[PDB]
RNA sequence: GGACCUGGCGGUGCUUCAUAUCCCUCUAGAGGAGCCUGUUCUGUAAUCGAUAAACCCCGAUCAACCUCACCACCUCUUGCUCAGCCUAUAUACCGCCAUCUUCAGCAAACCCUGAUGAAGGCUACAAAGUAAGCGCAAGUACCCACGUAAAGACGUUAGGUCAAGGUGUAGCCCAUGAGGUGGCAAGAAAUGGGCUACAUUUUCUACCCCAGAAACGAUAGCCCUUAUGAAUAAGGGUCGAAGGUGGAUUUAG
């Protein structure tokens, strides 16, 4: 059923474990809080794979810190 | 009066390393046509013997999904039509099985398959522990 | 007509090829061979045999019908051509004749059976005057050739059991004696083991009918072959049950009590008991409900 | 769409209308009656907008001696073909829609004075 | 996609292999119909 | 790759071969559909993508010299590669890589006449930087599709500044010669090519024919290839053994060769020549000539790929059946009644000659009605052969059912096609035996046969002898009306009548004896 | 060439939901989030009351493959009561048989 | 009165096939199902794409090979294979049934991405089973 | 105007290949077949339909391919390429005792082109506890962790993966998460062992 | 105008029947009150259709926005469509069904009778009917051989449906077509089907049956919470009436 489609030989800590894509933000803000719940969302979801991860975390990272006027 | 002499054999191959042991291959075709299941059945049963493994054989129950539309088109509530699928179990228990031989079985098998079946295939191995732990 | 024949010889050529195929003496092959072969060649979910793919013998898959009744020219073999009903009339001529000869010296078979044992088609009232007529033959004396002309139609009368069947004993450790039966019902399914020699205390699933049966109907039912057969408090029970309404693993239980019980009881007694009408499932279960209607039989209001 | 198109016989059932309610009772209708028409027989399976020449069925598969491949009809072999296509339609509808002259026997719209023919034959054999 | 499947099978008639007889019924109307105005 | 059902079912080479090209032609169709809408299968529905079935793309991109050079090698043609040039040389005047210099001449040279002349003559603008690969496929261009004297000039050139390159070469050179010949081979077995041998095979195909002063020394220099231990002996052997093409068969090397493919049968084989399709075609041939069933059993895993062609496999099978025929025949009969749906005039010739040989006169009528129900209609001369062969016989007297049976079925086809006119000409050839047999039960068909025939003649004795034996066979007026008639014909019948009228037939009535008697 | 303007429609909203889909829900979770600012819930908001029409997966609906029917459809199959009927009648599919149970 | 996949009783001169003169209720009864997929079958699924590509190949070879039918088609997917399966008349030219046929084959292959088998059955004139 | 020769059947011999003519699965061509086999609902005063107009054959599936007889042939030509078991290997306890990890996959097969299925990602695996963790804190302090991938009654635990689209991947995870679990119930905490 | 054939009709005669149907009988219900959902009617700029039996939780196994086809306003003109149209015609139709049917008849092809007329063709201890085929039936599905489903022909109601889709005819083809904002979808009122209870066989508490208390009732309204959505539903607090078991008539088993 995966004749192909490795997912370019990605790996399941690369797709779990988001701590290194976690580094621009401390660990108790709300901020952090919002984008731990979605790496554990995103952990469980497998239909996606490490790439669309990125790509959501990249899009959070940049619309949180254009919205960054506020830190409250 | 025209048979080959020499047969073409494949080329085979017996790696270092070893083959993986499945403890139990389970495997169930769902189908249609009970003599459909039938005839299938006892040809898998007759080939694994035929191979050399043991077998076990049952039939889980027939299940129907069925459905209400209407029997007419603009009004008519009091009157509908009914449809059903039948689907009907077969189970295929094969133990102390090696990989290979679950690799050359299941290719005869997804080769002969028949139209109207769906199988199911449920591989169970056995393996020492990690290095870690 | 010759291609009866045809059809003959392409049969036998076809059955050889068939026993060469799967593998076996061609010359001892019989129909049960054949229609196993083609039931696992081409499966078929169909419904009816009829329908179901069949390859049968020509002779038995072709009707019968009358050959050329009359030669190249002329005349017709038969004496009664020029009317219908030429062997019905033969036959019925020639029962005559048989009857007034005893005269003067002094099952049934079906109308479709006559049918097909001819090559014509009859009528209600001719089939009842051709039984009246055997009837009326036999009232009187008859013949060893008369008897086997009658024995030629009458078929076989088939008579069933009209008994309940008896399981065997069974013995387990420490030499208990016992027998176990199996019981039904709309949605319970139970199996219970009657043991002889011990009394008194009964099991449902690990616990006792005193308190698993809070209600008294219920062990009025289970009473009810025990108080019948007088088989009260010598014999003990076991049983398991699995089911979803209480009345109905109640009668579940007392079947398989009652058909546990059959083997340790006597003969005549299964016979009384079959007689109370305590050993037979109720087919009565809850109807479909209609697609149209409210109920298993309720309709809507018909409003007018 | 494609899927929505369906079978020619019952579009032409349907633009017949020949039972289900003019019919019935002996009402039918003023002298108006659609006459049922084959585009299946009409036209052979080659014919197209684009005129590729097909050797298969459109073309003899070989010439001389000599395999044949696709080819490309122009512009005015395509509109000669069209107007041959058309020309043969005019003369199947003339041909189709024709008199019948049925020989006036008592008077029009009688059938005094017709004949049949002769009687039809019998089964053991006997031409009238 | 009908698109994709009805414009393969437009140019496929107008390569002359698939005779879709809805089409023929619909063009004859239509020709009838601008004949009779 | 043919249906099973018996109409689709191909009964003859010919049409089978017109079935599959018509096949091959819905193929290259389908191409060029797929190829012209390639947005409509663009979908790539199936998980695994697949570019054999992905559409086909052959678009040249925006205007771009250098993505173009590096495009012109994916397109595969020569209009994008002169414009390329003119980009490149007018306005341009740089080129883009010394490969990509190469690779368009190696184009231009495969592509090829005045057009391979401009072709060839528009390389010489190329920038100077021109290397061995550039002047050796000029060479490989002049020799595959130009003149020699070119190819030569150019190999000239490059020595005063490769193994198929000096292949080339040599075919330039040769296509008597003997002092060209050896000085060639001499200098490129001194040079340190070590060619792959294509060159061998390459000037044995130039001496296809020579005398023994070539033919023999061929077995000396295969001996050095062995020596060297290269040659897989495919193609070369081959070669050299239609070379030994001939006024004598030569048995002794006949034998000698014999052995050598014996052995090379035995061994496994591995294709390496795109010449060993001529192999099998040339080889049973050869084969053919020598007549030897050993012989044809010898040349009889995955080898039988090199036939191919239907035209090389009909000769095969054609020499094959017919050495068979000609070599007991039970064995070649049931190899045939085998081999006949598998396999596709003069084949059946030959097994009717062998029948006749053989005597099993049973057998004839089932080949007959294969061929019939095959392809066999609409031409008499099997017909012609099988009726002599079969009333030379009468010695079966029960077969002369089938021989009515057969001669029916010959008559309801010889008399299918009158508007061809060959149908008028064949009863006067062949109706004589037919007619016999017809005679041989069934009497009155054959008597209103020959009455046909003689009123369509070319009366023969074997036609008296049928005429004779069929009057002889009780009633006068009926034995009269024919031969009296047929008498008053032509005078053989006549001299015959004299005879025949001393029975019983004169005494009937004297108005036809008078006839009979003013004819004489 | 669709069956008609309203099925064009129904394609349009669906490409439009689908190519918006990965925003829609970011900014929907940023929206119904609890503990964030209410500022940017707010801001959240606006920006989907910015955002275009026929862009949500509500105003889609299931409809017909065929014959248009929005009602009367079976989300399996995705085809009308009507032409699921037809074809089983005639038997086209497989393995479906009438509810004489 | 219900009217689903059947054939109005006539005088007699209508001659009829099996699987339009028996009922819509005699499929499992008494007939067969002309395609056989497993999308109908419980856990799987794209029986919508199924059934759509079925109809479309139907009436797609139903309109290349005009004339020339005597029934509906037959589908048997086994695993990724597709086996298409006719019974034709034999009214034009073997030439022309074969080009058909590689024709459809490699459309229906280019067209689903699928490894796609054609056979067909001739007959003089199409079988008739009752007279209707 | 063509005519179509008569079928194969008279001549095909009662001495045949049958595994050779019908090798793989393919439609009924009655053509080829010999067998008068019928099947259709027979008229009244009738009979089922021929062989050959009946496509009832052709929409039922096919088995005349795959006979006894081929069967042992294929079962003859592939028995040089099975393996053979561990005899050693004879009964469940001396299997889970030689490798105590169980662990089992699954997916279906279904008909047509696509062959991608989120269900293939599915995994699971079991084990009893009875003789792998060697010690008693960890045991209670693992069997306190789950909540309910325990089960007493049959002595093991039994654990899902699905967090990954891949196969491979739910293996990988899986694993590590094991290891993870024994090396993090391998140590303790105050608040945990004030209880 | 006289005499007849067939059919319908008879508050037409005799006989035999009526399965939950005619009644007598049996039970439980509808017309009482509240509520949910349709219909009629009122108004609105605001779809459509069926609208006795054989519609009235009907097209819809769904209408907050697309669904939407209406309407006000604003734009497009070869317009996704080798255009399009939910524009008229179900009294042109196919396709799909209600219907008598809780029927058993319908019948090609022949023969015969009536003076060779419309028409009929029944007597079994038998006098002109023979009968293809269809259907009933049989058999198959579910748990049987019974039962329930399914099936149920020829036809009657120009029965319903051009708005599932397509289509003949007649029309718009700068529109009667197409696209986007908004609401449209309320009740002075009458009626239908269904839910709730009007009680002590009840209400509450734990179990579903050996107990203990009271001597009731909101799925309506107000406020709040939450489900999903970008923007009806379930739950919680309050309100604690109508209601006292039904006016002729009527339904189902
Ligand atoms: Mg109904
Ligand atoms: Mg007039
Ligand atoms: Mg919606
Ligand atoms: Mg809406
Ligand atoms: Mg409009
Ligand atoms: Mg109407
Ligand atoms: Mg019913
Ligand atoms: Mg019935
Ligand atoms: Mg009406
Ligand atoms: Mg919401």
């Amino acid at each position: 059923n995966e004749a192909g489609f490795d997912d370019d030989g990605s790996e399941f800590h690369e797709h779990i474990f988001l701590e290194k894509h976690l580094e621009s933000f401390p660990k108790q803000g709300p901020i952090r809080h919002f984008m731990e719940l979605v790496t554990c969302g995103l952990s469980k979801n497998p239909y996606l794979s490490v790439k669309q991860k990125v790509e959501h975390i990249e899009w959070f990272r940049n619309y949180f810190n254009e919205k960054k006027d506020i830190l409250k | 009066v025209d048979v080959p002499k020499d047969l073409t054999k494949p080329v085979v191959t017996i790696s270092d390393e070893p083959d993986i042991l499945y403890k139990r291959l389970s495997v169930l075709v769902k189908g249609h046509d009970k003599a459909v299941l039938d005839s299938y059945e006892y040809f898998a049963v007759l080939a694994a013997k035929e191979l050399g493994i043991s077998i076990k054989v049952h039939e889980p129950p027939r299940k129907i999904e069925r459905f209400t539309l209407l029997q007419s088109v603009h009004i008519y509530k009091k009157h509908r039509v009914q449809y059903e699928m039948r689907t009907l179990y077969r189970c295929l228990e094969l133990e102390h099985l090696t990989g290979s031989t679950a690799d050359v079985y299941l290719e005869y098998i997804q080769r002969n398959l028949p139209e109207g079946v769906a199988m199911e295939v449920t591989k169970t191995q056995l393996e020492q522990l990690p290095e870690h732990i | 007509e010759d291609f009866i024949k045809k059809q003959i010889e392409e049969f036998n050529i076809g059955k050889r090829h068939l026993a060469n195929m799967m593998g076996e003496d061609p010359e001892t092959f019989t129909q049960e061979d054949i229609d196993r072969a083609i039931a696992y060649l081409f499966p078929s979910g169909l419904f009816e045999k009829r329908a179901r793919p069949v390859m049968k013998h020509p002779e038995q898959i072709f009707p019968r019908q009358r050959a050329i009744q009359w030669g190249e020219d002329g005349r017709p073999f038969h004496y009664l051509f020029y009317t219908g009903k030429q062997s019905y009339y033969s036959l019925m001529h020639d029962v005559y004749g048989m009857l007034l000869n005893l005269e003067k010296h002094q099952r049934w078979l079906i109308k479709e059976e006559l049918e097909e044992m001819l090559v014509e088609k009859l009528s209600d009232l001719d089939y009842m005057q051709f039984i009246r007529l055997l009837e009326k033959l036999l009232t009187s004396q008859c013949g060893a050739a008369e008897e086997e002309f009658v024995q030629r139609f009458r078929r076989s009368v088939t008579l069933e059991s009209k008994k309940q069947l008896i399981e065997p004993v069974q013995y387990d450790e420490q030499g208990m004696a016992f027998s176990k039966s199996e019981g039904k019902r709309k949605t319970a399914k139970a199996e219970a083991i009657v043991y002889k020699h011990g009394s008194g205390r009964i099991k449902v699933n690990g616990i006792d009918y005193q308190l698993y049966f809070p209600i008294t109907q219920d062990r009025e039912q289970l009473m009810f072959p025990f108080h019948f057969v007088d088989r009260l408090g010598k014999h003990d029970v076991t049983c398991t049950v699995s089911g979803g309404g209480r009345s109905a693993q109640a009668g579940a239980i007392r079947l398989a009590m009652a058909k546990a019980l059959c083997s340790f009881v006597t003969e005549d007694e299964v016979e009384w008991m079959r007689q109370a009408g305590l050993l037979t499932t109720d087919p009565r279960v809850r109807e479909r409900k209609k697609p149209g209607q409210e109920g298993a039989r309720r309709k809507f209001t018909w409003k007018k | 769409s494609f899927f929505t198109k369906l079978t020619a016989d019952e579009l032409w059932k349907g633009a017949l209308a020949e039972t289900g309610a003019g019919a019935k009772k002996g009402r039918g209708k003023r002298t108006k009656k659609k006459k049922r028409k084959d585009l299946n027989r009409g036209q052979i399976i080659g014919e197209g907008r684009y005129g590729f020449l097909w050797p298969g069925l459109n073309v003899p598969l070989m010439k001389n001696g000599a395999v044949q491949t696709i080819a490309q009809r122009s512009k005015e072999e395509q509109e000669k073909v069209e107007a041959d296509m058309i020309q043969q339609r005019e003369e199947w509808d003339r041909k189709k829609k024709m008199k019948v002259k049925r020989e006036r026997g008592w008077s029009g719209n009688s059938w005094g004075g017709i004949s049949l023919g002769p009687p039809d034959p019998g089964p053991c054999g006997e031409t009238y | 996609n009908h698109h994709t499947y009805a414009e393969l099978m437009q140019t496929l008639r107008f390569l002359g292999l698939y005779r879709d007889e809805h089409q023929d019924f619909m063009d004859e109307q239509k020709r009838l119909k601008k004949l009779r105005g | 790759v043919f249906q099973d059902d018996p109409y689709l079912m191909p009964a003859s080479s010919l049409e089978s071969r017109s079935f599959l090209l018509a096949k091959k032609s819905g193929e290259n169709v389908a191409k060029f559909i797929i190829n012209s809408y390639p947005k409509y299968f663009q979908k790539d529905i199936a998980e695994p993508h697949i570019p054999c079935l992905m559409p086909e793309y052959f678009e040249p991109q925006i205007k771009d010299i250098s993505e173009a050079a590096l495009k012109e090698r994916i397109e595969l043609r020569k209009v994008k590669a002169s414009v390329d040039m003119f980009d490149q040389l007018l306005q341009a005047g740089t080129t883009v890589s010394l490969e990509t210099t190469n690779s368009l001449l190696d184009l231009l040279c495969y592509y090829g006449t005045w057009r391979a002349k401009n072709n060839a003559e528009r390389i010489f603008s190329l920038m100077p930087e021109k290397n061995e690969h550039s002047y050796c496929t000029m060479i490989r261009g002049m020799v595959k599709h130009r003149a020699y004297e070119q190819a030569l000039n150019l190999y000239t050139e490059l020595l005063n500044n490769d193994v198929y390159t000096f292949n080339a070469l040599i075919e330039a050179t040769v296509c008597e010669k003997w002092s060209k010949i050896l000085e060639l081979l001499r200098h490129m077995v001194a040079q340190k090519v070590k060619p792959n041998l294509q060159t061998f095979n390459t000037i044995l195909k130039c001496l296809r024919r020579f005398h023994v002063f070539a033919r023999s020394p061929a077995l000396q220099v295969l001996r050095e290839m062995k020596a060297i231990g290269i040659e897989p002996s495919l193609a070369t052997y081959h070669h050299i053994i239609r070379l030994f093409d001939p006024g004598d068969p030569l048995k002794r090397s006949s034998f000698i060769i014999y052995d050598i493919m014996n052995e090379l049968m035995g061994k496994r084989f591995s294709p390496k020549d795109p010449d060993d399709d001529k192999f099998f075609q040339s080889a049973m041939s050869i084969c053919s000539s020598l007549r030897d069933l050993e012989l044809a059993y010898q040349v009889h895993g995955d080898n039988w790929k090199f036939i191919g062609p239907d035209q090389h496999r009909n000769f095969y099978y054609s020499k094959f059946f017919d050495l068979i025929c000609l070599m007991q025949i039970d064995v070649t009969l049931k190899w045939y009644e085998d081999l006949i749906p598998s396999a596709y005039s003069q084949t059946m010739i030959h097994l009717l000659q062998a029948l006749d040989v053989a005597n099993r006169l049973e057998v004839i009528p089932k080949i007959w009605k294969d061929s019939k129900e095959y392809g066999h209609t609409f031409r008499s001369d099997l017909r012609e052969e099988i009726l002599m062969l079969m009333a030379r016989d009468k010695h079966p007297p029960e077969l002369q059912v089938a021989f009515a049976d057969c001669a029916a079925d010959i008559k309801s086809a010889y008399e299918s096609q009158p508007i061809r006119q060959t149908a008028q000409d064949w009863p006067a050839t062949s109706l004589n035996c037919i007619a016999i047999l017809f005679l041989r039960g069934r009497t009155q068909e054959a008597w209103k046969m020959l009455g046909l025939f003689r009123k369509h003649k070319i009366p023969r004795s074997e036609l008296l002898n049928e005429l004779m034996d069929s009057a002889k066979v009780n009633s006068p007026s009926q034995a009269i009306e024919v031969v009296e008639l047929a008498s008053a014909f032509s005078l053989p019948i006549c001299e015959g009548l004299t005879q025949r009228v001393m029975s019983d037939f004169a005494i009937n009535q004297e108005q036809k004896e008078a006839l009979s008697n003013l004819t004489a | 060439h669709y069956v008609d303007w309203r099925m064009w429609r129904d394609v349009k909203r669906r490409k439009m939901a689908y190519e918006y889909a990965d925003e829609r829900l970011r900014i929907n979770s940023l929206r119904k989030n609890t503990i964030l600012p209410k500022i940017l819930q707010d801001v959240a908001d606006e920006e989907i009351a910015a955002l275009p029409r026929d862009s949500c997966p509500v105003r889609i609906r299931n409809r017909c493959v065929m014959t248009s029917r929005p009602r009367g459809v079976k989300r399996r199959w995705r085809l009308s009561r009507i032409v699921f009927r037809h074809l089983a009648d005639h038997g086209q599919l497989s393995g479906i048989q009438r509810a004489t149970w | 009165k219900n009217r689903a996949a059947r054939v109005r009783v006539s005088k007699g001169d209508k001659p009829v096939t099996y699987e339009e003169a028996h009922a819509p209720h005699y499929i499992a009864h008494r007939k067969g199902w002309l395609s056989l997929h497993t999308g109908n079958l419980d856990g799987e699924d794209h029986a919508a794409e199924r059934t759509v590509e079925d109809v479309f190949l139907r009436k797609f070879m139903w309109g290349t090979f005009p004339g020339c039918l005597a029934d509906q088609l037959v589908l048997k997917r086994r695993g990724n294979q597709l086996e298409i399966c006719a019974v034709v008349l034999r009214q034009l030219s073997p030439h022309k049934y074969y080009f058909l046929v590689g024709y459809s084959e490699t459309l229906l292959s280019y067209f689903y991405k699928c490894p796609v088998r054609l056979h067909l059955q001739t007959v003089p004139s199409k079988v008739v089973y009752k007279y209707l | 105007r063509r005519k179509a020769l008569p079928p194969r059947t008279e001549k095909m011999a009662v001495d045949q290949d049958w595994p050779s003519v019908y090798p793989v699965a393919a439609p009924f061509k009655p053509s080829a077949v010999p067998l008068p086999v019928r099947m259709g609902y027979p008229v009244k005063k009738g009979v089922p339909m021929a062989k050959e107009g009946n496509l009832e054959l052709l929409k039922i599936p096919n088995f005349l391919h795959l006979t006894p007889v081929a069967i042992k042939k294929h079962c003859e030509a592939l028995k040089d390429f099975c393996t053979e078991w561990p005899a050693a290997l004879d009964s469940d306890e001396k299997c889970e005792k030689h490798f105590p990890i169980e662990i089992d996959s699954t997916d279906y097969v279904s008909s047509g082109p696509s062959v991608r299925n989120p269900r293939a990602r599915v995994v699971v695996l079991r084990v009893k506890l009875s003789s792998l963790n060697l010690d008693d804190h960890a045991k209670k302090k693992l069997i306190k962790l789950v909540g309910e991938r325990y089960c007493k009654t049959t002595d093991v635990l039994t654990i899902k993966t699905d967090r990954c689209p891949l196969r491979r991947q739910n293996y990988d995870y899986a694993v590590y998460l094991l290891t993870v679990l024994y090396h993090e119930s391998w140590n303790t905490e105050e608040w945990e062992k004030s209880k």
